RNA sequence: AAGGUAAGUAU
RNA sequence: ACUCUGGUUUCUCUUCAGAUCGCAUAAAUCUUUCGCCUUUUACUAAAGAUUUCCGUGGAGAGGAACAACUCUGAGUCUU
């Protein structure tokens, strides 16, 4: 299929209602190039992450190559400091979740306002 | 704003979404006495400020004008012309990095940029991720030539097919007739940086994303250097420049990765800006369509592009002007007071006026079988007959004022809502997205403006833009999003677009003195008025005024000889 | 101003140097802070760059260096002995590598541009490559090296060994090219100058060491930068520069003394501007005024190094010791440019760059005016003066003393000192400077000499300009309207004149076409012929790439031609030639021109031809460094070797033209050798003539090398592009699409930045870089550079197979196509008619 | 938003 | 190491605006090319020229906070 797309597009070139939503017919982003479909996202140095989208889910949508290229360049004396680090942040993060977890996974007594209106608001 | 709200829809699996309208049609607005002026507000959105790293920003962050009286960092109560410092700066900067994107050079912007949309829009073709436009010259005939020797296919040898993206980054190379085309930055050199990720680590360190230098010895390095220590010898007072001075600070690498930071996050100071145009989003439809996403959001990016494109193409310098201020010469006549409100109360008095003015514009004629609720819905009081219904017509543009009104009440009965108890800070600004996103469900201002469509169509392409961004992660869909900039603004820029046409409208309508196929019926009767005028004019008409009409006369038989094809000559 | 004028007249206190280097590296920027230097009230803006020599609309847009820019201004020194100096400004590009040359030519002086973090690229082998060849001066400049501080954040340490590998890599590639050891590098035999001009830094060893002394006193700035680099530590407690470390962990004098302080000094502008940046700023003596310090820290960062390093002395200094001024670097010049020779007696007065002597002007470059109809010549002057409204003759590349047509007498106008912006008009220019001649346009197209009219007739041409690379790209350029068809000629003829290395060719179907390097350049090229020259609108045909014709094997019979005359009969065989023999003739590796008796010696010994065989060469083809050798071997008793010698020449002509016009698809013909078997000579000596025998040579010339089994051969371009290692994936994916073959994929050490090096068919790198920068995201970046002709897989002659209009054919259907369709764009016959 | 007013006598 | 050097903020008025007035972006009218066409009032979407609107910079002027000392450079700056 996509190999008469190529051929296709080559001979191409040679030879009352409101609508609030915007027609699918109108996307552009159609290619039948390999190439130009599936491009290379930006890796950022496996340390840049795009806006908006959440980091956390981010880091495990990585292509991992540069954790490898970390992981085997590392010497075990820069390796264990890099350890601690990624203890230490999983710790806080862990408290974090810890403190902010649904109230199916607190007694009733121990239930703070936040959850007391959270409880009450479903 | 941003991790917060995420936060508060990741545990809050289930959302109360606001309901709107917040009151009914035919309860009257809330007075500022008895309801929310002795009320005290619930919590808003703040997210909990670290008090070790984020201690430079912690006093002021969410203070309404931070800083305005501090005249170390703001020239003044104007609030105009910041001064920060790098730790606040790169504060601040950390803070936004959930909005910002890490791109350190414009490489990103390849064919992405600007210029190669504005070429794309004057050859007709459109990236894949880039907008689509009309043809800038229709050139039909010329579109699809004729087999020439020169275009001979039978010549033509094809390896890989000319892309549009080709005819774009080389525009005078591969296409013919290239007008009005534009030329893009060929290639900013790859900005290799590389930011740290443990603060507990040196500024100048040799990361291991560096490939490691490995010095050879292989071949023995031989260079002129004289015989070691016999001949030169430094006097006692000679040391390197800065021995005292420490090779990094805390704020070393910091201030290092300020350099590589978006435009407003790599400036020590500036110039205050409105929070109009600040445009948050602009950056996310800029760059690249994430990957592995639906249609709808796809073309929601086109489309942002296109509108983004359109506004940097079609935009002339501002006119010069004398710098007339409006509220500064009401308060100059006896008619205007200043003071200080809250701005629920503004709202809630800017809403009673707007219905006391339509109120009075509806009964213009003393006709009193059309009622305006206080959700600024038309209705009429009963069956009204035809004669009635007639009698009761309004134009589009009364309509358009009800509909803004509408949107107006809808807002500030949002916010009376938060005030008073009724709803959450977090579901106010749900809320105040909701609004902001569904302005033809929620007012159906469209019907009486269709160019406004392009506003509606707008708020909900970012919506994809947003939502899309938002439920991202273990957060899934849902009404929990407020993020409001992006509707509120545009529809504050289509405010200011409007304004002149319904006070013109109304001006001329309240007054007192009310005011209210012509191209080709127009020479021949302005020709025969300047002669018979001239005639006219020159007669001596104290005597001979009978004659005029006979003029006249002469005036349309040579016209009809002429048309005739006779001969025409009067003796007399 | 006026000093500028007077100092022209001393020979001795002017270089002329060309600064090149790879694309984007600093070299306009630099030019740019120099001009900031010696002008006061050019100041670039916080944000925008300068870019004073990127004058061209083009160049705005584009941001790449398009053309050579002059630049003539004087620099104070370290001492402060004021020089004159003529940059020469070339883009970095490599497709516009012959820009660089039309600025190598007029210049005593290279100055090699690195960039700190991308270190020795691509153009930069080319360029040092292709100055050594042409015997120039050789000095480094490490450029952007905030680099090293600002982006990689590396240790001073590891700064000092990036910097080190770059000089060291530098030396070992100019060890390949030149066989004198004077050539070599290091920052403290003053030939390397290290430099940032963005930030507006700039010192050598002997600069800092004065900056030291300034501050200290009684400190020899030379012998304190004879220390200030290399494998040399200092004691303190000695006071004294050891060859061992003092301590365990001593720092060498470089980093201790020139790194770290720039390390921190950077550091505190970048990070601590308000906390520290006034203490330190007290302790290096800088005062900024508070305005000053409410700046953002990149024009802040450049505003305190342009404080506390003032003037761009070190690269003054670099230029003036190890480039050679006019006057003393007169005669490798005359040597390898003068056709004539140094022994001449025009070219031993050219050797003394007397002012008085003589006028010789060079003219390596055409510069257009604003409204595109006049064009200014520009050149450098070798002997004698030039004055405003003088008679002078300008010859050509074709002139020599015998054929006085190509040298047209022509008044010299308005004479310029061209600096960038604008130009200074003057009266004379003495020897050695550089000169926009006006008037002198009309005889010039590409390279000319000018001299003197009624005397000095003995003058020779200079040699024709050498450019490093062979333009294969081919476009097809027509009129929109045939009615406008003259001022496209016309128009094309002004690129003509523009471009260098650009070839304007009508063909025997009328299509015109261009010839250009890469994708770039031919877009420069359309631009500027649409926009200022023709104005008229234009049709460009699909780019496609120049091919050669080979063979593969002996010709299976000896194949004879006889001339019109009936009395003159040539037979003659086709045999393919050696792997590099081509190359080495085509690098001048050996000459036509060569004694005989070692001109044999060459095939003997490297090749181990016969003596007498060898001694048989006649002629290289098409040209006299063609890649084609014709070669005799009638049987002496057979052939009256003193008679076969009258139509030599003639034979010689007709290869010459056979092995230029090729019979496939009338193109080049390379890597064939033709043996001369059988001659048969009228003995008439008016039978014999060449009208006759040439028509003959080169139809037997076509019937031997249609003999022998033919192949097309394509041009394969290198390319070798950046890219961060994640990226290294997708760069071969397509490069294995567009059918090249990566050669290599080695880390830049310094860097985590990957170099792919591989090589590309020519004609299928169309949108190879744009295919590389979209699918990457614009991450990896592609300079494509022609590198060798390579067989295109196929038989070139099988009529069974049958070509599909718009469709990419296989491989083996791939040599047939390309001769096929080229025949098509040539208006030649269907298929190659053997009988003819 | 409209192009959807029956008109006529009588107070 | 010295004497004089006179602020900054803010509220208004009058003008000039090249410059991203604006690191943001609306609306109206007119003229062409279109898409709906069925009549305006709304529109489809590109272009060109205008107008209005939301804002802006510079300069000058007039009041207020300011209360002024002195910042600051000018210099003989002093051992
Ligand atoms: O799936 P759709 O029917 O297209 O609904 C989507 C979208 O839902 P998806 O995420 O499933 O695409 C939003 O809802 P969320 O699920 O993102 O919360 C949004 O809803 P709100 O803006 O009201 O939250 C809105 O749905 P609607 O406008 O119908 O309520 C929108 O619709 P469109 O994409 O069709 O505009």
């Amino acid at each position: 299929k996509d190999k008469s797309k190529e051929l296709h597009a080559i001979k191409e070139r040679y030879l009352r209602k409101f609508v609030f939503e915007w027609d699918a017919s109108e996307d552009t982003s159609i290619d039948y190039n390999p190439l130009y479909k599936e491009r290379h996202q930006v890796q950022l140095l496996g340390r840049g992450f795009i806006a908006g989208i959440d980091l956390k889910q981010q880091k495990r949508e990585q292509s991992r190559f540069y954790g490898d290229l970390m992981e085997k360049r590392r010497t075990l004396e820069e390796k264990e400091q890099e350890e601690a680090r990624l203890r230490k942040l999983r710790k806080k993060e862990a408290k974090q979740r810890w403190d902010d977890r649904h109230w199916s996974q607190k007694k009733l007594d121990e239930m703070t306002d936040r959850d007391w209106r959270i409880f009450r608001e479903d | 704003m941003w991790i917060m709200m995420r936060r508060e829809k990741r545990d809050r699996r289930h959302f109360k979404r606001m309901r709107f309208p917040p009151f009914d049609d035919e309860e009257p607005p809330l007075d500022y006495a008895d309801n929310i002026l002795d009320v005290e507000p619930l919590e808003a959105i703040q997210l909990e400020l670290d008090p070790e790293e984020d201690a430079p920003v912690l006093d002021w962050f969410y203070d309404h004008q931070p800083l305005r009286d501090s005249r170390k960092y703001v020239n003044g109560s104007t609030y105009q012309r910041w001064q920060f410092t790098l730790p606040m700066m790169s504060t601040l900067y950390r803070l936004a990095n959930q909005l910002l994107t890490d791109l350190v050079d414009d490489n990103y912007f390849y064919l992405f940029d600007l210029k190669a949309f504005f070429t794309s829009k004057a050859l007709n073709m459109a990236i894949p991720g880039g907008p689509k436009f009309e043809p800038l010259v229709r050139d039909i005939n010329l579109q699809d030539e004729d087999w020439n020797e020169f275009n001979d296919i039978n010549k033509i040898i094809i390896r890989q097919p000319i892309r549009t993206e080709y005819k774009i980054a080389f525009p005078y190379l591969y296409n013919n007739l290239p007008h009005h085309v534009h030329l893009t930055w060929y290639h900013t050199p790859n900005v290799v940086f590389i930011k740290t990720e443990d603060p507990d680590l040196p500024a100048f360190y040799f990361d291991p994303l560096i490939n490691p230098i490995s010095h050879r010895h292989s071949v023995k390095s031989q260079e002129p250097l004289p015989d070691d220590d016999e001949e030169f010898e430094l006097p006692e007072f000679v040391e390197p420049f800065l021995k005292d001075t420490p090779l990094y600070t805390d704020n070393t690498a910091n201030g290092i990765a300020l350099l590589w930071a978006p435009r407003p996050f790599n400036l020590r100071s500036g110039r205050t800006r409105r929070a109009l145009d600040i445009p948050l989003v602009k950056n996310w439809y800029r760059e690249h369509c994430p990957a592995g996403q639906p249609v709808k959001v796809r073309v929601s990016y086109q489309k942002l592009l296109k509108y983004y494109v359109l506004n940097a193409l079609k935009h002339r310098p501002p006119k010069a002007q004398k710098k007339r201020y409006l509220f500064r010469s009401f308060k100059a006549t006896k008619f205007f007071q200043s003071t200080k409100l809250d701005w629920v109360e503004v709202g809630l008095q800017v809403c009673r006026q707007g219905y006391n003015m339509l109120n009075l514009l509806i009964h213009r004629k003393n006709l009193n079988y059309l009622h305006l609720d206080y959700n600024f819905n038309l209705k009429p009081v009963k069956t009204l007959t035809t004669k009635e219904r007639k009698k009761s017509r309004f134009g589009n543009a009364f309509h358009l004022c009800r509909e803004v009104l509408r949107l107006t009440k809808l807002v500030v009965d949002s916010h009376v809502q938060y005030r008073l108890g009724n709803v959450d800070a977090f579901q106010l600004a749900d809320g105040l997205q909701y609004i902001f996103a569904h302005v033809g469900q929620l007012t159906g201002m469209y019907r009486y403006k269709y160019k406004l469509m392009r506003q509606i169509r707008m708020c909900k392409d970012l919506k994809h833009l947003i939502y899309y961004r938002f439920n991202t992660g273990p957060v899934g869909k849902g009404p929990g999003c407020g993020f409001w900039a992006a509707g509120w603004r545009v529809w504050l820029f289509f405010m200011r677009g409007i304004t002149p046409l319904l006070e013109r409208w109304l001006g001329n309508l309240l007054a007192r003195q009310f005011e209210g196929q012509r191209v080709e019926s127009h020479f021949d009767l302005e020709l025969r008025a300047a002669v018979m005028h001239d005639i006219l004019d020159m007669m001596p008409e104290g005597i001979k005024q009978n004659k005029a009409r006979t003029i006249l006369q002469h005036l349309s038989e040579a016209w009809r000889c002429w048309k005739a094809n006779i001969p025409w000559k009067v003796p007399g | 101003m006026d000093f500028l004028a007077d100092l022209m007249d001393n020979s001795e206190l002017i270089r002329n140097v060309t600064l090149c280097g790879h694309l984007h590296h600093g070299k306009t920027c630099f030019v740019d802070c120099l001009i900031e230097q010696t002008h006061p009230e050019i100041r670039k803006r916080y944000d925008q760059d300068l870019c004073y020599t990127d004058i061209l609309f083009t160049e705005q847009e584009r941001g790449v260096g398009i053309k050579s820019t002059p630049v003539t201004v004087v620099l104070p020194d370290t001492k402060g002995k004021s020089y004159l100096f003529n940059i020469m400004d070339t883009p970095g590009h490599v497709n516009f590598s012959d820009e660089v040359t039309a600025g190598l030519r007029i210049s005593d002086g290279v100055v090699l541009f690195i960039d700190a973090a991308e270190g020795v690229m691509l153009n930069t082998e080319r360029l040092i490559k292709h100055a050594v060849q042409e015997r120039l001066a050789v000095t480094v400049c490490i450029n952007k090296i905030d680099r090293l501080i600002l982006e990689l954040k590396l240790p001073p340490t590891d700064a000092y060994y990036k910097l080190r590998h770059i000089v060291d890599e530098v030396n070992g590639l100019i060890s390949m090219y030149s066989t004198d050891e004077n050539l070599i590098l290091s920052p403290l035999l003053g030939n390397v100058c290290f430099s940032s001009s963005q930030y507006s830094i700039c010192f050598t060893l002997g600069s800092f060491a004065k900056i030291y002394a300034d501050t200290f006193g009684d400190i020899n700035y030379q012998e304190f930068a004879k220390r200030l680099w290399g494998d040399i530590y200092f004691n303190p407690k000695t006071r004294k520069f050891t060859k061992k470390a003092p301590t365990s962990s001593s720092q060498r004098s470089f980093v201790e003394f020139i790194l770290e302080p720039l390390y921190k000094i950077l550091a505190q502008v970048v990070g601590d501007v308000d906390t520290s940046l006034p203490r330190t700023l007290d302790e290096l003596g800088i005062h900024l005024t508070k305005e000053e310090l409410k700046l953002n820290i990149r024009p802040l960062l450049r505003l305190v190094c342009k404080k506390f390093f003032g003037e761009f002395t070190g690269f003054v200094d670099m230029c003036v010791q190890h480039i050679p001024s006019p006057k003393v670097g007169a005669k490798p010049k005359i040597e390898h440019t003068y056709t004539g020779g140094v022994d001449s007696d025009l070219g031993e007065a050219m050797s003394d760059c007397d002012p008085d002597g003589p006028l010789m002007c060079h003219t390596t470059k055409m510069y257009s005016t604003d409204d595109g109809v006049q064009f200014h010549a520009f050149g450098r002057v070798l002997s004698g003066t030039i004055h405003a409204g003088q008679p002078v003759k300008v010859l050509g590349e074709n002139y020599t003393l015998e054929d006085e047509e190509d040298s047209q007498i022509c008044t010299v106008g308005r004479l310029w000192i061209s600096v960038a912006r604008y130009h200074i008009e003057v009266n004379r220019v003495p020897a050695g400077n550089w000169v926009l001649i006006e008037g002198v346009d009309q005889p010039i197209v590409k390279t000319a000499t000018i001299t003197e009219p009624r005397g000095n007739e003995e003058a020779q041409i200079f040699r024709p300009l050498k450019f490093n690379t062979t333009s294969v790209i081919k476009i097809a350029v027509e009129p929109v309207n045939p009615s406008e068809l003259p001022k496209m000629l016309d128009g094309l003829r002004k690129v003509n004149k523009s471009y260098p290395s650009l070839t304007t060719k009508v063909e025997e179907s009328g299509e015109h076409v261009i010839l250009g390097t890469g994708e770039l350049y031919l877009d420069c090229v359309m631009h500027d012929l649409r926009k200022m020259y023709s104005e008229i609108d234009i049709k460009v045909a699909d780019p496609v790439v120049t091919f050669c014709e080979t063979v593969v094997e002996t010709s299976s019979l000896k194949c004879f031609a006889e001339t019109p005359n009936k009395k003159n009969k040539i037979t003659m065989i086709a045999e393919p030639l050696e792997k590099g023999l081509a190359e080495d003739i085509e690098n001048e590796v050996v000459q036509i021109t060569w004694n005989r008796k070692k001109l044999g010696e060459f095939f003997q010994t490297k090749y181990d031809w016969d003596l007498l065989a060898a001694r048989s060469i006649w002629a290289f083809g098409p040209d006299a460094t063609g890649p084609n050798i014709l070669v005799d071997d009638t049987l002496p008793s057979e052939v009256d070797k003193a008679l076969l010698g009258s139509v030599k020449d003639s034979i010689v002509q007709g290869f010459q033209w056979g092995t230029r016009e090729g019979p496939l698809c009338d193109e080049l013909i390379r890597n064939v050798k033709f043996k001369i078997l059988d001659a048969v000579v009228a003995q008439e000596p008016l039978h014999r003539g060449g009208g006759q025998i040439i028509p003959t040579a080169r139809r037997v010339v076509y019937s031997a090398f249609l003999m022998a089994t033919p192949r097309l051969m394509e041009p394969y371009y290198f390319v070798e592009v950046q890219a961060p290692a994640d990226c290294v994936s997708a760069v071969y994916t397509v490069l294995a699409r567009r059918r090249g073959h990566v050669t290599q994929d080695a880390p830049i050490p310094g860097s985590p930045l990957y170099t792919i090096k591989a090589f590309i068919p020519a004609i299928d790198s169309f949108g190879f870089e744009t295919d590389l920068r979209t699918h990457t995201q614009g991450q990896a970046f592609s300079l494509s550079v022609f590198h060798h002709w390579q067989i295109v897989p196929g038989d070139p002659l099988d009529k069974s197979i049958v070509i599909r209009p718009l469709e990419p054919q296989p491989a083996p259907h791939l040599a047939r196509e390309f001769m096929i369709k080229t025949r098509r764009r040539k208006g030649l016959s269907e298929d190659v008619s053997i009988s003819k």
